Order: structure tokens, then C-alpha cells, then sequence
């Protein structure tokens, strides 16, 4: 066949470059184009569009100007409120939306034509909670920044009905990231154990300020839940001696992923140095690592499928497209190794809940892998306590002493009893 | 005991729930003594209609298979839920099916029947009733039932006169290993084999009288 | 041609309404809630629900009145968490014991659910239900023992 | 003693955290003062127990 062209809804970054995700769009269409053995006789086009990641009425305009002029799939505005209103344009259009970023899907739509490519949170919740259970805690301090991070994590808030924790809810402040007067009251409780949900830019905002604070040192534990950790600037904690426990889903031990990482920071010659970050350089975030696999994951549906031609459908007189249905069945049953390992979708939703993690912990070298979560296996933390330096304390003591002692009435004889008795 | 259709073929008896399929009633023990009918044995064939009050680890109403006697047989798992359990062959000729049940519950129950024929690849009994009656460990070496040295299963069957209650005392009781409830015992079974009605199990030195 | 639009109070379709009464001008009516994005820039609309950034505090104040030292707050669907958010951050502060358990699934059966509550003596509950839900919950609170004199 | 020159001490304050040494007297000058609590805040010697 011939241009089968995808859309696009993106961040309009008024001043500086092109968004991260937008760009990880464009890298994959260019890729796909150049390296010929995915689709060989298929070629792709994008149509990308600007918005402002609030407006829904935006987001739906550039919906129905994409739809109008023929696409033959929505690759996400990746925004709560606009997200789930160019959702429902593609369900009753019948052209699928791929969507790389985490949404609150309200129990009762009735939405089938949607992918999630972002680990669904009721899949991580659980991994999180075999974290404090390893480390073998019983009180945690889970701390958000915005009301939905309770939904992120309901089944870790949940945990104390079944099993043994006790969990501490704080919050955040609005986005006034000086989050000393919270860190403060988290001195005052002993509350060494906790667990950020928050993103890798408040995510290292805080730290400058539980270093400003008595808080990063050998007693306290943090555990954050997003997946962009290892793109945080340690250098200034690698030596506090402190835990920093996370996940981490883009394949980083790979050849094929670190040499387009490598190729990823080559097309981001636009970009914005900042030294108080906190953050290391322009890395594939697992944001727009996604992107980069939203692409692929349709782009084996359209190798499946050799029969698509893009119509120009409506919205003022929507109809469902010839080949919605069929080419929606083929995204769902469609798997990939891409950058952030394999790529397969829930039957039931069209939500990844079966995702290989990678558990890494702050150690003096800087970040380290130390485990893997598995939905079926669980943690497989290894972590063997070999590979260490010496100098280990150990007493043998071995006070058992043992005595032999014939039995022999008045010093020696068996207590006489009904229960048995060792 | 309120447990229903137990009573047995020549092999499976079909072992069901009290009261199937209606519902079975609030707090129940029955036992279910699976005989596994000599040289065959059951193996537990669920039906479809299969759920019982489900709750995490089956603290509440369960159902268990235990292959060995009681106590110390390792459990498959525990089978509460609404999917009808598979997997047994129970290679054991001597089982039993633990049914508990709460105060408030739901879910009228379960029904299976056997499926083992083949054979793997003691008969010390003792019937006697009347007044009293002394059963010795002298007889056991006499009866020529047992060889010396060797697992015996000898269970000696006390039959009451009619309208009458058994107490067991102790005239003489002495274990070659004390404290030792793995290799030498004597358990109390009020009934027929079950955990049920089992007063006391003695392997120390002293004997309490039931 | 309107001049007032009076919204279809519900999360998902509010937004969609909210929004294109933003860019139009005209007023957005609404009487459920509805959570709003922290840093949504939309000024065209009034809420005629309760806030439960107030409602929130008085089941809070209500909690303190009594002497409680540990609530059972029972929700039925993830939004819940929001509608209670002060009061799920309570024992941060105070010296309460929130232990948050929730409804099952489409299911209106909370026999299993009531069971594992009165054997962890959890006798004050917070119910965050519909009242159609709660009908069902205190039928289901009689049939089982969860309706003596010492439960609130 | 401190090293020759070459203020990164960390070997100096890390054999300081095995020892449990929370009571410290600094003799240097205050160019090299602020230069030490540089390397006893990136390793975690500036809380409520030194002094
Ligand atoms: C997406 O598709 C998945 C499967 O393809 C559907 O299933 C959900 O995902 C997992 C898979 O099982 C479930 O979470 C796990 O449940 C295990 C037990 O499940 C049973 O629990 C009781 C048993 O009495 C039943 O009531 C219940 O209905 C289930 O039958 C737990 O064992 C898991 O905990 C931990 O256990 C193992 C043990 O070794 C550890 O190694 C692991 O670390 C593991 O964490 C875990 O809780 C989940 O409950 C399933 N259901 C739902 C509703 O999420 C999904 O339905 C489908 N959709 C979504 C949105 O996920
Ligand atoms: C948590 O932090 C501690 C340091 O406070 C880490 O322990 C050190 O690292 C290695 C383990 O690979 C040991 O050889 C060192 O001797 C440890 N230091 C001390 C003082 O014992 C530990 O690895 C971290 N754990 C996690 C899961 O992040
Ligand atoms: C294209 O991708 C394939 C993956 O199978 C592999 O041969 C290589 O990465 C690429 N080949 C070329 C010629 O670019
Ligand atoms: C290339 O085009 C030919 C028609 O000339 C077609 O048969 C084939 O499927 C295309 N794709 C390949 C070879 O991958
Ligand atoms: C865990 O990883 C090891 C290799 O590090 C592997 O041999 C093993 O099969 C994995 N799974 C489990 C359950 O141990
Ligand atoms: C028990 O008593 C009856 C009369 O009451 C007597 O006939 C019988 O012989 C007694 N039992 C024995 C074993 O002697």
C-alpha cells in the first residue's frame, strides 16, 4: 500500500523547542520509513497538532480537523481532562486512540477502541507493596501531589485491612515545591519510610530539600513511584548513605535500546540546559519512551493488515469506519520488544498489566539494578549478599553446650505429664 | 452428621455436602471418612455447582482433602471459592475431607465421586464387648498378627452393652521413647476415625484417664 | 440559542461541556461534583454540589465530636478517595486509626465484606455510598449481627 | 589530620561515621571550613546528631 497517516495531539510549547513526546513521534515514523524491513512496501506520514493540554474543547477540534482530514489513528493528547474527550470521538468514529500516559478510566465507560501503553497502576500498586513488605516494614508515609495519586496507589492504601503497615497519607503543597514545612513534620513523627508520588521534576525538587533538611541519611528509605529515576542527578547523594529504592521499565542492558538512546540524544541537539534541575541530561524519559513504542505496536498492525485505506470521516455526521473494528482487534493481540521490554495489552481493557520492571536502588556507584518485578513471578530481588566488601562482624557462640545426662531418680528423671513435651 | 447422601458404594459414595443442594446450615464439622475401598482408592471429581463463602486464605468456611490420616497430612490447599477444585488422586487408603462452616454464611455446597482403580506398585483386629474387658499390649506379639519389627496399624474396636457409656482407664501404660508423639502413641477415638471425637492422643510418660 | 447551560453532572461529560462553555461564554451550571484538575484554566462555570473540601471536614469534626479512635471508611468507586482526601489524611495529624476498605465490584453483595469487618471489631464506619447503596448495605447489616447497640 | 591539600576529606569523614565520632573540633581556616561541610553534607554527617 502507500502513506497511511497517523495523528497527532501535542504540547504547544510557545517559546522553546518541540515537545519530548513529539519528537519521540517523529523519531519513529523516521525510523520506520528508513529502516525498510518494518512495512517494506508501507509508508508513513504523521499530522501532528497543537494544543493547550486543558481545553477539551481544543483537543477536540484538532480531533475532528485530523478526522476530517483522514488519519488512521490518535496517538493521545496524554492529559486526564483532554484525553478522555478525543477518547470519545474515536470511539464513535471508530478510528482507535493509542494513548501513552496513565488516565483515570471511570468504571463504567463503555470505550473499547482505546490502548494504554503506560504500566497501569493497578499492576504497579502491587508492586510497590512487595517492596515494603521485602524491606520488611510495618509504617510507611505514602506522600502525593495531587488528589488523583490516591487512585495511582488504592491498592497500597488498602494494604492495612489484609496485612500488617501502617499507612500516614501526606500531601504535597499545591506546586510551590519549598516542601520544607512538610519535611518537617515527617521529622517530628520518625517517619523513615516513605513513598513519593510524584514525577522526576518534583520528584528532584524535593531532595534538594531533604538535603537542605537532616533527611537524607542512613535511617530514612524512599521509594518513588514513577519510572524516570534513574534520570535524576545523584551525584550529590550517591554518598549520604541513603536508600533509593524504584522501578525502572525502559530496557536499559540492551544493545538495540542504548544504541537509539544514543541516537535519541543526538536529535536533541535543541536542547535546554538547566543547573538547577537537579536533573542529568536530555534522556529518553519512560514518557516519551512510550511514544516511541506507540508507533511500533500499530505499526505491526498495519503490517498484519494490507488492506487499510484512510477515509475522511465526519463528526457533525459520524459514522464507524469500514475497518475499525478489525484493525482495533489487531492492536490489542499485537506484541513487540521495544524500548521499554514487551509490549502486550489486556484483553479485558487495552491496558498493560503484564510488564517486566526492573527494581534499581541507590548505591555508592549511583544507580544499580538489584531485582525484577514480574506480574506471574513476582520480586526476583536477588541480590545474593556476595558481591560486598569484607569486614562483616559474626560470633560463633555456640552456647548450646550439650550435656550428656543419664536419666537416674532423684537427679535426673522425665516430668511427668499428659501433653507432650521437647 | 446432618450430612447428607455419604452413605457409601462399592467405591465412592459421593461424598456431598449437608443438605445438597439446598444449603448447607450454620456451624458443621462432618468428617466424611473416604475409606478408599481396598485395592482402589477416590479421587475428589467436583461438579460444577461448587461455592463456599470466599474470603482470603479460607479463615472461613473451607474445605480441606489432607492426604494422610489428620494433623500432620499435607494439604493440596485450601478450596474455598467459586471455581470447582481438580488435581487429587490420593494415593492414600486412609483419607478424610474436613468441611468447616461459620454462623453466616452463603453457598449450598459440593458433590464429587471417585476415579481410581490401580494399586500400589494390618488386620489386627480385636471385636469384643461386655462389662469391661482388658486389652493388653501382650496380645499384639500373641495374636500373631504383626512380625517384630515392622509398622503396625492395630486398632482395637470397643463395643458397649446397650444404653451404656466406656471409660478407658490406665492400669499400666509405658513408652519405649517418651515425649516422642512421631513413633510410639496411643490416640482415643470416641466413634469412628475422625478428629472429630478424639479426647486425647498420649505419648509422654503419664496416661490421663478419658 | 441559550443562555445558561445546565450541565449533565457527570465526570466524564461535565468536562466535555465545561469546556466548550469556556470558549463560547456561556455560563456552565453545575449541581454534582465533579474533580476539577489543579491547574485547569477554566473560569466560566458555578458548582452548586458541596464541596467536599468542606464536607470532608465536617465528617472530620464529626469524628472528634464522638471520640472516635479508629473509622472504618468504606467507598464504593476510586473517586471516592478524593471526595474524602481530608479524611484520609487525618491520622497524620491527629491520632486517628482510618483503615479505608471498599465495596466490591458491579456486584450489590457485601456479604463478604461485613463479615471480615466484625471480626476486625470495627464498629464505627464511615459508609461513602449513594443512597441507593446504602439501602442495600443496612438490609445487608440486618441480616447478619451488624446490627446491635453498639455500632455507629 | 585532614589531607595534604586536596580538600575532598570523604576517606577522613567516613572512617568518622564508622567510629560513631559526633562531637568534632575543626583547626583549619574557613576556606577550608567551607570546604568540609561541602563533604559532610554530601555524606550524611550534617544532621541533629553532630555537632
Ligand atoms: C487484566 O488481566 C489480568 C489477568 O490477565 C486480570 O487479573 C488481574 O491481575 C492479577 C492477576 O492474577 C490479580 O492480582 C493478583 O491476584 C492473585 C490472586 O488472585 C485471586 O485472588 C483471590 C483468591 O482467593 C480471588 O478472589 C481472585 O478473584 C483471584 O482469583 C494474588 O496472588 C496476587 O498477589 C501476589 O501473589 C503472588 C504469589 O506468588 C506474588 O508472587 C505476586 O507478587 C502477586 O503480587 C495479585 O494480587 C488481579 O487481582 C486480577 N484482577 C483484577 C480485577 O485486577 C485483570 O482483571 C485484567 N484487568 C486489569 C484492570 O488488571
Ligand atoms: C541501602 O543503603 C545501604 C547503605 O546505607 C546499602 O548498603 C551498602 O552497600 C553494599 C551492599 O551492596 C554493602 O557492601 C555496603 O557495605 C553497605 N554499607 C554498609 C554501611 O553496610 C544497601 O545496599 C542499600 N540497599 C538498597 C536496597 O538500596
Ligand atoms: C532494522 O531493524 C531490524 C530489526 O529486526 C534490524 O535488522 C536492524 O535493527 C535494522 N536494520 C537496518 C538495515 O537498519
Ligand atoms: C511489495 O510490493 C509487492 C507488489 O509488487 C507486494 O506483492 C508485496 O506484498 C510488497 N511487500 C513486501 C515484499 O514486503
Ligand atoms: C530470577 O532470576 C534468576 C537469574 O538471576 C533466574 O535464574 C530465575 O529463574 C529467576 N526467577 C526466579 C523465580 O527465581
Ligand atoms: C450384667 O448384669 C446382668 C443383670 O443386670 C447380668 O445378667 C450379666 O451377667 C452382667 N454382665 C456380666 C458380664 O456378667
Amino acid at each position: 500500500t502507500h502513506v497511511l497517516r497517523f495523528g497527532g495531539i501535542f504540547e504547544y510549547v510557545e517559546s522553546g523547542p518541540m515537545g519530548a513526546e513529539e519528537l519521540a513521534f517523529r523519531f519513529a515514523v523516521n525510523t520506520i520509513n528508513r529502516n525498510r524491513t518494518l512495512l517494506p512496501n508501507t509508508t508513513l506520514t504523521y499530522d501532528t497538532q497543537k494544543i493547550n493540554l486543558y481545553d477539551s474543547f481544543e483537543a477536540s477540534k484538532k480531533a475532528c480537523d485530523q478526522l476530517s482530514l483522514g488519519v488512521a489513528a490518535i496517538f493521545g493528547p496524554s492529559h486526564s481532562s483532554s484525553a478522555n474527550a478525543v477518547q470519545s470521538i474515536c470511539n464513535a468514529l471508530g478510528v482507535p486512540h493509542i494513548q501513552t500516559r496513565w488516565k483515570h478510566q471511570v468504571s463504567d465507560n463503555k470505550d473499547s477502541f482505546y490502548v494504554s501503553l503506560y504500566p497501569d497502576f493497578s499492576s504497579l500498586s502491587r508492586a510497590i507493596l512487595d517492596l515494603v513488605q521485602f524491606f520488611k516494614w510495618k509504617t510507611v508515609t505514602v506522600v502525593y501531589d495531587d488528589s488523583t495519586g490516591l487512585i495511582r496507589l488504592q491498592e497500597l492504601i488498602k494494604a492495612p485491612s489484609r496485612y500488617n503497615l501502617r499507612l500516614k497519607i501526606r500531601q504535597l503543597p499545591a506546586d510551590t515545591k519549598d516542601a520544607k514545612p512538610l519535611l518537617k513534620e515527617m521529622k517530628r513523627g520518625k517517619e523513615f519510610h516513605v513513598i513519593f508520588d510524584c514525577s522526576h521534576e518534583m520528584a528532584a525538587g524535593i531532595l534538594k530539600q531533604a538535603l537542605a533538611m537532616g533527611m537524607m541519611t542512613e535511617y530514612y528509605h524512599y521509594i518513588f513511584t514513577t519510572l524516570d529515576l534513574f534520570a535524576l542527578d545523584v551525584e550529590p547523594y550517591r554518598y549520604s548513605g541513603v536508600n533509593m529504592t524504584g522501578f525502572r521499565i525502559l530496557n536499559t542492558e540492551n544493545t538495540q535500546v542504548s544504541s537509539i538512546i544514543e541516537k535519541w540524544s543526538m536529535e536533541r541537539l535543541q536542547a535546554p540546559p538547566k543547573p538547577d534541575s537537579g536533573l542529568l541530561d536530555g534522556f529518553m524519559t519512560t514518557d516519551a519512551a512510550l511514544m516511541y513504542d506507540a508507533v511500533h505496536v500499530v505499526s505491526v498492525a498495519v503490517q498484519q493488515f494490507p488492506q487499510m485505506t484512510v477515509s475522511s470521516l465526519q463528526c457533525n455526521r459520524h459514522k464507524p469506519w469500514r475497518f475499525g473494528t478489525r484493525f482495533m482487534s489487531l492492536i490489542k493481540e499485537a506484541h513487540w520488544e521495544g524500548l521499554t521490554g514487551r509490549i502486550t495489552f489486556n484483553k479485558t481493557n487495552g491496558l498493560r498489566t503484564d510488564f517486566d520492571l526492573d527494581v534499581i536502588s541507590l548505591k555508592e556507584e549511583g544507580l544499580e539494578k538489584i531485582g525484577t518485578w514480574d506480574p506471574a513471578s513476582g520480586l526476583n530481588m536477588t541480590e545474593s549478599q556476595k558481591g560486598k566488601p569484607a569486614n562483616i562482624t559474626d560470633s560463633l557462640s555456640n552456647r548450646s553446650l550439650i550435656v550428656t545426662t543419664i536419666l537416674e531418680e532423684p537427679y535426673v528423671l522425665f516430668k511427668k505429664s499428659d501433653k507432650p513435651l521437647y | 452428621t446432618q450430612c447428607g447422601i455419604w452413605v457409601r458404594t462399592s467405591n465412592g459414595g459421593h461424598f456431598a455436602s449437608p443438605n445438597y443442594p439446598d444449603s448447607y446450615p450454620p456451624n458443621k464439622e462432618c468428617i466424611y471418612i473416604l475409606e478408599a475401598a481396598p485395592r482402589q482408592r477416590i479421587e475428589l471429581t467436583f461438579d460444577e455447582r461448587y461455592y463456599i463463602e470466599p474470603s482470603f486464605e479460607c479463615r472461613f468456611d473451607h474445605l480441606e482433602v489432607r492426604d494422610g490420616p489428620f494433623g500432620f497430612s499435607p494439604l493440596i490447599d485450601r478450596y474455598c471459592g467459586m471455581k470447582s477444585p481438580a488435581l487429587i488422586r490420593s494415593t492414600g487408603r486412609f483419607m478424610w475431607i474436613k468441611f468447616s462452616s461459620d454462623e453466616e454464611l452463603e453457598g449450598l455446597g459440593f458433590r464429587a465421586k471417585y476415579s481410581f482403580i490401580p494399586d500400589p506398585d494390618p488386620d489386627c483386629q480385636f471385636e469384643l464387648s461386655g462389662a469391661d474387658g482388658i486389652v493388653r499390649s501382650s496380645q499384639v506379639e500373641q495374636e500373631e498378627k504383626t512380625k517384630p519389627g515392622q509398622a503396625v496399624d492395630c486398632i482395637w474396636t470397643i463395643k458397649a452393652t446397650p444404653k451404656a457409656k466406656i471409660y478407658l482407664r490406665f492400669l499400666d501404660y509405658q513408652m519405649e521413647h517418651s515425649n516422642e508423639c512421631k513413633r510410639n502413641f496411643v490416640a482415643v477415638y470416641d466413634g469412628s476415625s475422625a478428629i472429630e471425637n478424639l479426647k486425647a492422643k498420649f505419648c509422654s510418660t503419664v496416661a490421663n484417664d478419658v
